[PDB]
């Protein structure tokens, strides 16, 4: 019951999945074979006759090398060969290819493994799409699948984990195109999209993990902490609280306005020792540091329409409310004259499980705060400007149009964002 | 004065001041069977109207759960009927490019044959 | 005879709390069998419990929830074994704090299944009084599906008395934003589908724990404990024999002066903390003035703001009627302005020389004051915030609902708000 | 010669438990019916093949419990299974439910037991109705019963024994509504009605018996004891009030003003210092003070039109008229112009019986007092205003119209209750 | 996944032979074609340029084409000349005689279908062919003419694949064949139409490097061909060696070419060395980053300071501090922002290889789309329009059947590209 099919789409999407899935295997003491010594974790894992717990996941890519690293990897056994799908030729950092030209050749087969996983779901909740914002596969294919699944599975919950691009963390000149391109095609098909700004994950590895030049693993591991911290509520059933989708009800005031901002705390390196540990009243205040946000933005300037705190480990209501009390005094946390000044809390029993031989140290109490602030719209305009810059001179566009795209798809997609920009504008009016 | 006498009793009127005023003054089964039969109509009618108004709400649900069913099946129409156009419009556009560029080439493959001809002409 | 339906997260918890509270007063041990000191208990025991011939006493309680979470709690719970395994009607698609899901779609899938249970459960009854429902007005199962059976039952048994115990949503307690949307929609149905409704407020409940019991971190267990007390406290005139000799319809007849104005303001004396600390007996005058003061009402309104139409007061515990009666007639002489003059002798006292569990006295209250329109103003305003900008509405309209339903349900409540006003200003 | 006693809903039923308790005391009948060693006691007892004297009574309640308390009681061997009538559910404090709803359901059946009771009769005088007033059953069905008994047993008497409501006892808010609707319906169907104010019985059990909080049984102990005094003239061989038609004549001069006030002396308790017992000279001055009256309405400012001084036991006529002359000496007792100033006195020689294991003290000499006073309208005036208050703002009405009634029936009843309040002005001049 | 190399004429086969000499040692392959190296990163991506054979031997995926058996014989009867499959040597006996018409139209056309027989065989045995690599002389006849004929004829048969060339622009400094600007311009007209990307190896820059920098008084072809190959192993380093990316011809094309006619790259390797000279002291990252962006280091005789970079891709080799690399690359761009287009957000992309080249502890390749490449084209038109004015040497072309107007058709197609390159140079965001 309460099933959850997770879908990993190319490079960013796949690699992040491996940090996610390794963690879950630790969170519920699962070995890289599938076996292990509260059965609420079976919403993500499927127990077999041998007792092996196989993830309710699909690893999809237009080129083989990325998925090959899983087939040869430590957890090669952990999945079915069928549930690790790979094309021969990638999308060449081009949406038009991922969506049409190349993606078309796989899409049908891809949805079959999704349907052959949908059967063993006694009572499914919905999907968890993990992708890149600027990849050919990450963007193109994702919107084609998001489009197809919304036919195939109608109005079921589709929850994206989209990796916003940052120049420091690779990138490619065309990315703002692939960014705006997918956002548009997926907007209707998304239920709730968890944006991840690659710079903010970089900026944290720099500041708190102290890493001068972060490896993808260094970030993916940090990201997977935030993601498990979101899906904690589902893999566990804690009397304390833990209650997702219910957060989603407060988070999403309007259908389009579905982008929550994450603010994980505490990010501490395996080099402190003396500092240990941190009170709930410290970590509750940490959530309001722009330095800790998943997406770089200023909600000290912008209005609020939601605030949800996802506590774990050693959290006891008394102080949570004392912590909650002190902030409700501070006049930065400003809401709309239609949206209540409430803070949806949810405490987990399980402590933040850390990656053995990692960068971050074991904490007592971990928090993540989902919030629907108009300051998220900054991410859009930030990307929309870069888009407009090359698009004016129609730079790189030819590669898109050469694959079958109309010159108008680019104009339509931008207007939709401009509408979404105006939609975050309008909502933040009293 | 005296009224009557008996075994385990007796009675006697006792006057004190006589009256100044001599003289003194100055049900059907059908109608119940009709008035009762009438009361039950009244009771059985407003309770029948209750039944009607409740059966009206019973259709409102029968109508509401329908909107939800229709809303979704039209959503899946709208989406499938988008892909159908998009994939075809693209298949049209893309193949129409590849063929226009093979004609540019086909023609610039003809320019060659007529030169191999203009060389033979001169000879 | 009473059939007790318990709907949702709240309704099942609240109901189970009363279903152990009463069993203590009725000697029905957690497994189901009589052990009590006297047979004054067993006299009026067919009211709530049934026999497994014999003896094993089974409550006439029906358990309903669109999710199995709350059901497994009761099942595991201290008095869980006492319930009939074929009386737990539960889904898997957990309503998820959506009136529309509980009331229409999801709950409507399970409705018919639950009605089969009531049909059957009504068969064992020689002559049923009516039905009793415990439910929350902010969520999905309780708020939505609850109102659904309420209509369904009104159709199946039109002459049978409809009794509910409705916890009202508060901005203080529970962070679900939608709540005024579920409440407004469910008030709408309760206004037309019930003979009597007990308005219990979490705002008022949190504040009794906090401001009064001094409880710095009020848990549900503390909140639910005050309710369970008022539940057995109002059902002393049913469960316990005496000069009354009273019923659900008699109560409603003498209480409800105008149909729609059937929303009740429950009260209590003494306001005891969960567990702590027992002892220190209460005097007769002490017991009356407490009970009749706003700081002792489970509904968040000021009675000094409205005007009492009709009043009930079950005094439990060993006392002397000369003491009791003297203090009630003392109150109507003082608060003459807040009692309707055009409803003669409108304040009824009930006694019982049996104290509840632990405490050796009690004084449950049920005012029918026009002040309650303040409870409705609260909700209607909270609604109108979100609604004028139509926020979180998509969650509802996505279930097959139209904007018009919200328009109407709110409008129908404003009509009740205004209707309560008509009599608050009324002079003979 | 015979008399069928009908008991409708709780009040009269419970009160009629105490009646047939005292009758089986004064007659020496066992709670099984068989009695060992004037014949007039049989006016109320129909003997069977087993020699058991089954009461000529019919107990009716729309809800079980109450009649089932008899089917449990010591006196369960007294009555046949047929005479105790119990429906499924009570009228729930509603007149309209009792009358049109559950009334229709039980009517025929109730009259059938009445038929079967009256089939075994050599000259059935009439009926002695026992009921509440503001009660769901003791108003709805009672008025419906009178309605069909008057048709089915026309030109045959009805002696209404009604319990007027009081806030001092277990009272319901709708009570004045049921009280008026019933009075207006029972109006033309009743031949004579004995109104009994529950507040008057209340203080009588407090000031004299010393029970501040008296049980229904304690209050009833008196009610039945004053009731047995009215019926002593019937069950025994006394000269005065021998027939039902005697009250209708002796007391009821104007037909509509058929509500005689009742008075009883001595009001006595057993748990008190024993002394010289009361004499005829004492009890006459006791009967003329409202501290013993059955309905609380000042007669000192209310025109009389009838009087009967019904003595019981060790009483002698000389001391009776030795006290009568002394009362007209001090008190001037106002009588209407059309009526002769005087009382039809009567001594039933049989002794006043008290309850064994009860409050009441055994007195050799006792006296009832049936008196028609215009001052009885000071009890209707009370109820009429309470009814006038509620109906003015239309409170509780919806419960009655939901039962099949019309709004007319409310106004109809009060329009006529006004007519009656004026008939007390038209007479009390 | 796979690349098919081809070489045309004298220069083509000379610069192509050297590329195969460099990349064989860079992969641990001996003149016999057998692998004898240590690291297994030398084999990680070997499939790209090499065909796997029997006896665990590797054979380059290359076709050897010329209308003269000259160079053809010197190569075959030379060093690594044994390594190539003798069947792929598509050598005629005509001799285009530095005539574009002789190779593209007349004598060359006779051969072309024989060449195509071989390209089809090499494309067949490919799990995934990505595209073709052409090394050719732009002033010649077989190189310039037949080589572009072969392009058009391949582009026909495989439109879906990348067409990358290493075109060597002539200089009056190196060659005194007067007709070169005719054959030069004629070939430019063809490249602008049928190649994905083109590396402009300008013989003028090549000479000045050997003369003014390397101080070689009489530079031999050997001294110039060395600079060519050094750049070629450089530009191909990421296509050949594993690491950060992934690493596709199409992924480069898409990111490096914003407008389709403008795909002529200005290569420019640092550190510049004399053919077969032992390196004393190596350079630091600043010395590398600095020298690599010098006009004195460009392989095309253009001043990047006279233009604006649309795109740049800088490839560093050997073991060095990336933070130092990132410190230096961001110094360069952020100090000289005026040379980079504002309307192409993040136009400079840096890749690093830990495997340095032979005898170099550290190297650094440059690939840029500087509009300054107009200077190379400008030159060529001034050389052509000087001769075409007096209609000089034309009978060499006409007598091959060639039309008079075909020249003016190419002259102005060439004249358009210059205004087109200028257009985007002057273009601003504002
Ligand atoms: C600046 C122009 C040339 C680059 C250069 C060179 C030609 C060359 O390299 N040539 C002319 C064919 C042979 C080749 C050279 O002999 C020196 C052999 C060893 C070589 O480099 N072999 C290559 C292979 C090769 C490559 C291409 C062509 C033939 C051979 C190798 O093994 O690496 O020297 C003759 N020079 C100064 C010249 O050709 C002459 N000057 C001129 O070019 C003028 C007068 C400006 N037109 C004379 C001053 C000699
Ligand atoms: N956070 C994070 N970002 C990544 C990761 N891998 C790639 N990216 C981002 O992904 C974007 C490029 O898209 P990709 O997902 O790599 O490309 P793709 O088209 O989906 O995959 P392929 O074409 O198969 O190579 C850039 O913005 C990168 O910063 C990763 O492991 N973590
Ligand atoms: N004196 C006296 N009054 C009684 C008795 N029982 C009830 N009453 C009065 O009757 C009135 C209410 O009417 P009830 O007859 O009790 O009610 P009911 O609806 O007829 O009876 P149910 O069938 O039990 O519902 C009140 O004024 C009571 O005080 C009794 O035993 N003695
Ligand atoms: C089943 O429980 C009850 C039922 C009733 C009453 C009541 O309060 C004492 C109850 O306890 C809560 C009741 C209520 C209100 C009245 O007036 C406001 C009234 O006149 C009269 C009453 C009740 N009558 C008496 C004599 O108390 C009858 C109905
Ligand atoms: N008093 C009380 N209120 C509760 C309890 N659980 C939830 N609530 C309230 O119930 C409302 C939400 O409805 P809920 O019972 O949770 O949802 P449902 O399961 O879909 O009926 C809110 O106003 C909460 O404050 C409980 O056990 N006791
Ligand atoms: N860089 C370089 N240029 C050369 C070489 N051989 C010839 N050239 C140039 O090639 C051009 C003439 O083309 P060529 O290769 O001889 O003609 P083809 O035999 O018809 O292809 C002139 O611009 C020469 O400078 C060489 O090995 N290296
Ligand atoms: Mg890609
Ligand atoms: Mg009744």
């Amino acid at each position: 019951m309460r099933e959850c099919i997770s879908i990993h789409v190319g490079q960013a999407g796949v690699q992040i999945g491996n940090a996610c899935w390794e963690l879950y295997c630790l969170e519920h003491g699962i070995q890289p074979d599938g076996q292990m010594p509260d059965d609420s974790f079976n919403t993500f894992f499927s127990e077999t006759g041998a007792g092996k717990h196989v993830p309710r996941a699909v690893f999809v890519d237009l080129e083989p090398t990325v998925i090959d690293e899983v087939r040869t990897g430590t957890y090669r056994q952990l999945f079915h060969p069928e549930q690790l799908i790979t094309g021969k030729e990638d999308a060449a950092n081009n949406y038009a290819r991922g969506h049409y030209t190349i993606g078309k050749e796989i899409i049908d087969l891809v949805l079959d493994r999704i349907r052959k996983l949908a059967d063993q779901c006694t009572g499914l909740q919905g999907f968890l799409v993990f992708h890149s914002f600027g990849g050919g596969t990450g963007s193109g294919f994702t919107s084609l699948l998001m489009e197809r699944l919304s036919v195939d599975y109608g109005k079921k919950s589709k929850l994206e984990f989209s990796i916003y691009p940052a120049p420091q963390v690779s990138t490619a000149v065309v990315e703002p195109y692939n960014s705006i391109l997918t956002t548009h095609t997926t907007l209707e098909h998304s239920d709730c999209a968890f944006m991840v700004d690659n710079e903010a994950i970089y900026d944290i590895c720099r500041r708190n993990l102290d890493i001068e030049r972060p490896t993808y693993t260094n970030l993916n591991r940090l990201i997977g902490q935030i993601v498990s911290s979101i899906t904690a509520s589902l893999r566990f059933d804690g009397a304390l609280n833990v209650d997702l989708t219910e957060f989603q009800t407060n988070l999403v005031p309007y259908p389009r306005i579905h982008f929550p901002l994450a603010t994980y705390a505490p990010v501490i390196s395996a080099e402190k020792a003396y500092h240990e540990q941190l009170s709930v009243a410290e970590i509750t205040n940490a959530c309001f540091e722009p330095a800790n946000q998943m997406v770089k933005c200023d909600p000290r300037h912008g209005k609020y329409m939601a605030c949800c705190l996802l506590y774990r480990g050693d959290v006891v209501p008394k102080d949570v409310n004392a912590a909650i009390a002190t902030i409700k005094t501070k006049r930065t946390i400003q809401f709309v004259d239609w949206c209540p000044t409430g803070f949806k809390v949810g405490i987990n029993y399980q402590p933040p499980t850390v990656v053995p031989g990692g960068d971050l140290a074991k904490v007592q109490r971990a928090v993540c705060m989902l919030s629907n602030t108009t300051a998220i719209a900054e991410a859009w305009a930030r990307l929309d400007h870069k888009f407009d810059l090359m698009y004016a001179k129609r730079a790189f566009v030819h590669w898109y149009v050469g694959e079958g795209m109309e010159e108008g798809e680019f104009s339509e997609a931008r207007e939709d964002m401009a509408a979404l920009e105006k939609d975050y504008e309008e909502v933040g009016v009293d | 004065i005296e009224l009557n006498k008996a075994t385990s009793g007796q009675s006697w009127e006792v006057i004190l001041k006589p009256p100044s005023f001599d003289g003194v003054p100055e049900p059907s089964l059908e109608e119940i069977q009709k008035k009762l039969e009438a009361a039950e109509e009244r009771r059985k009618y407003q309770e029948a109207e209750l039944l009607k108004h409740l059966a009206e709400k019973r259709e409102h649900e029968r109508e509401v759960i329908q909107k939800a069913i229709e809303e979704n099946n039209n959503f899946i129409k709208m989406a499938k009927e988008k892909l159908a156009q998009k994939m075809e419009s693209n298949k049209e556009n893309r193949e129409a490019h590849l063929a226009a560029m093979l004609e540019r080439l086909q023609e610039k493959d003809k320019h060659a044959e007529e030169v191999r001809k203009n060389k033979e002409l001169k000879e | 005879e009473i059939v007790h339906i318990q709907a949702g997260q709240c309704g099942n918890q609240i109901g189970a709390k009363f279903w152990e509270v009463i069993s203590d007063e009725h000697g029905i041990d957690p497994t189901g069998s009589y052990h009590g000191d006297s047979d004054l208990q067993l006299e009026r025991i067919n009211v709530y419990y049934n026999e497994a011939t014999g003896n094993k006493y089974v409550p006439r309680a029906i358990l309903v929830d669109l999710e199995p979470g709350t059901m497994d709690s009761v099942r595991s719970g201290p008095f869980g074994q006492i319930f009939r395994p074929d009386n737990f009607v539960f889904g898997q698609s957990g309503a998820g704090n959506n009136w529309a899901k509980g009331h229409y779609t999801e709950g409507a899938e399970l409705v018919d299944s639950v009605l089969d249970v009531v049909r059957k459960e009504s068969e064992s009854c020689d002559c049923l009084q009516g039905f009793q429902l415990t439910h929350s007005l902010g969520g999905g199962t309780g708020s939505g599906m609850g109102t659904l059976l309420i209509s369904k039952i009104r159709e199946e048994y039109p002459d049978r008395i409809m009794n509910t115990f409705s916890v009202m949503p508060s901005p203080k307690v529970s962070d679900t934003v939608v709540e005024p949307y579920n409440a407004t929609l469910s008030v709408h149905q309760l206004v037309e589908n019930t003979d009597e409704t007990y308005s219990i407020d979490n705002e008022a409940l949190y504040d009794i724990c906090f401001r009064t019991l001094k409880l710095t971190t009020p848990t549900y267990g503390d909140l639910n404990h005050l309710v369970s007390a008022t539940m057995s406290g109002v059902t002393t005139c049913l469960r316990f024999p005496g000069q009354l000799n009273a019923d659900l319809r008699k109560l409603a007849v003498n209480m409800v002066p105008f149909p729609r104005l059937h929303f009740f303001m429950p009260g209590f004396a003494p306001l005891t903390s969960r567990g702590s600390q027992q002892y220190r007996a209460l005097t007769v005058p002490e017991l009356t003035q407490q009970m009749f003061d706003s700081k002792n009402m489970m509904a968040a309104c000021d009675p000094r703001h409205g005007r009492y139409l009709t009043v009930a007061a079950v005094f439990r515990g060993r006392m002397s009627m000369k003491e009791v009666d003297e203090q009630m007639l003392n109150v109507q002489n003082k608060n003459s302005s807040y009692f309707v003059e055009w409803i003669p002798n409108n304040v009824k006292t009930a006694v019982c020389d049996i104290p509840p569990r632990g405490l050796k006295m009690s004084a449950t209250f049920i005012g029918n004051s026009t002040a309650i329109q303040e409870l409705f103003k609260r909700i209607s305003e909270q609604f109108t915030a979100m609604f004028r900008r139509k926020a979180f509405l998509h969650w509802y309209t996505g279930e097959g609902m139209d904007e018009m339903e919200f328009t109407e349900a709110e409008s129908n409540m404003n009509d009740l708000v205004s209707e309560y006003q008509q009599y608050q200003d009324a002079t003979a």
